[PDB]
């Protein structure tokens, strides 16, 4: 990891609606990046090059600089899928926060740092373009646009697969 | 006592820079093409000594602002024309303040121009929107891009038209 992938990375994030697909381990490797500029950096001020050291440190605030670029776009992409009821692949950091933005949207308990009604939802590959669709909770689900993974309540999911407009995914 | 950081380079653009000392590899005297980051950097410490190309940059501009005011489509930028202006402007501006003023009139129309044409694109993008289409991206500036994706939301929320 380097300033010059977070400059591409950052240029993918802005290039698209969605969230660019990254690395597993793009988080862990950042924050080597920053711990291997911050050795260089004391590794070259004690020792008296002021060049040396002007340089290391510079890159270091372009990282944290492209850094913060990047998470802002992706965090906002995030809380519009949290809210969207959608699904796409993210890093293991990101599932943690976006099960917590979504416990939040279903006013479950978000921690410091019939025999029953619940309403059971699956998700699906949506194949074609649909409008918000009214759940048995008249929580409303959609739009939707063909590609997008969703998580809907089974009793509408079932009925879009029987109408060959979802099929059901392992998520 | 605070450092106001102002307009950040990442390496986006390339810079001529003339090598003064011995630094890596590189003699003195010979010239050499870094990213606009490390062209301040080692600037500000008399390592190298900024090629002035504000001339041809600024020429630069002006061809592309006059491609716009020509024909309605939106032009394919040259690559880092924005990001090498920003970078001369940062030169114009701090060499007033030199290391021991037919220039400031160049800065402020560096400064004038880049605006322009930020503004005829920007003009030129609000109206496509009225107007998605991957096509265009492939012409737009990275934050442009992001722009038109959101004016395109944006508007395909409210009216809900093509």
């Amino acid at each position: 990891m380097d300033i010059v992938k977070l400059r591409e990375l950052l240029e993918a994030e802005l290039s698209s609606t969605d969230l660019n697909e990254l690395d597993e381990d793009f988080y862990v490797e950042f924050d080597s990046l920053i711990k291997a500029l911050k050795l260089s950096a004391e590794s070259s001020r004690e020792r008296g090059e002021d060049v040396e050291e002007r340089l290391y440190l510079a890159q270091l605030k372009i990282a944290e600089s492209l850094m913060k670029e990047i998470i802002k776009l992706r965090l906002h992409k995030i809380v519009d899928l949290a809210v969207e009821g959608k699904i796409a692949e993210m890093t293991a950091e990101e599932k943690r926060l976006f099960n917590v933005i979504r416990a939040f949207i279903e006013r479950e308990e978000l921690p410091e740092i019939y025999r029953s009604k619940e309403v059971p939802k699956e998700a699906y590959i949506i194949q074609i373009d649909l409008p918000a669709v009214l759940g048995p909770d008249m929580k409303e689900y959609g739009p939707f646009m063909a590609g997008d993974m969703a998580i809907i309540p089974t009793v509408i999911g079932r009925a879009l697969v029987e109408r060959e407009a979802a099929r059901r995914v392992r998520i | 006592n605070y450092f106001q950081g102002s307009h950040m380079f990442t390496g986006k653009a390339l810079i001529a820079v003339k090598v003064m000392k011995p630094f890596g590899d590189w003699k003195s005297g010979d010239i050499v093409l870094v990213e606009d980051w490390k062209a301040r950097e080692l600037w500000e410490a008399g390592v190298v000594e900024i090629v002035d190309e504000t001339d041809k940059i600024i020429g630069e501009i002006d061809k592309v602002i006059a491609e716009e005011r020509e024909s309605e489509p939106l032009t394919l930028l040259p690559e880092g024309l924005y990001e090498r202006a920003e970078f001369y402007a940062y030169y114009l501006e701090n060499y007033v303040r030199l290391n021991p003023n037919v220039k400031l009139t160049k800065l402020a129309n560096l400064r004038k121009k880049l605006r322009d044409l930020k503004l005829i694109r920007f003009n030129k993008i609000l109206k496509a929107v009225m107007l998605n289409s991957l096509e265009l991206l492939s012409r737009l500036a990275p934050e442009e891009r992001r722009i038109y994706l959101q004016m395109s939301k944006i508007r395909n929320e409210w009216l809900g038209d093509a």
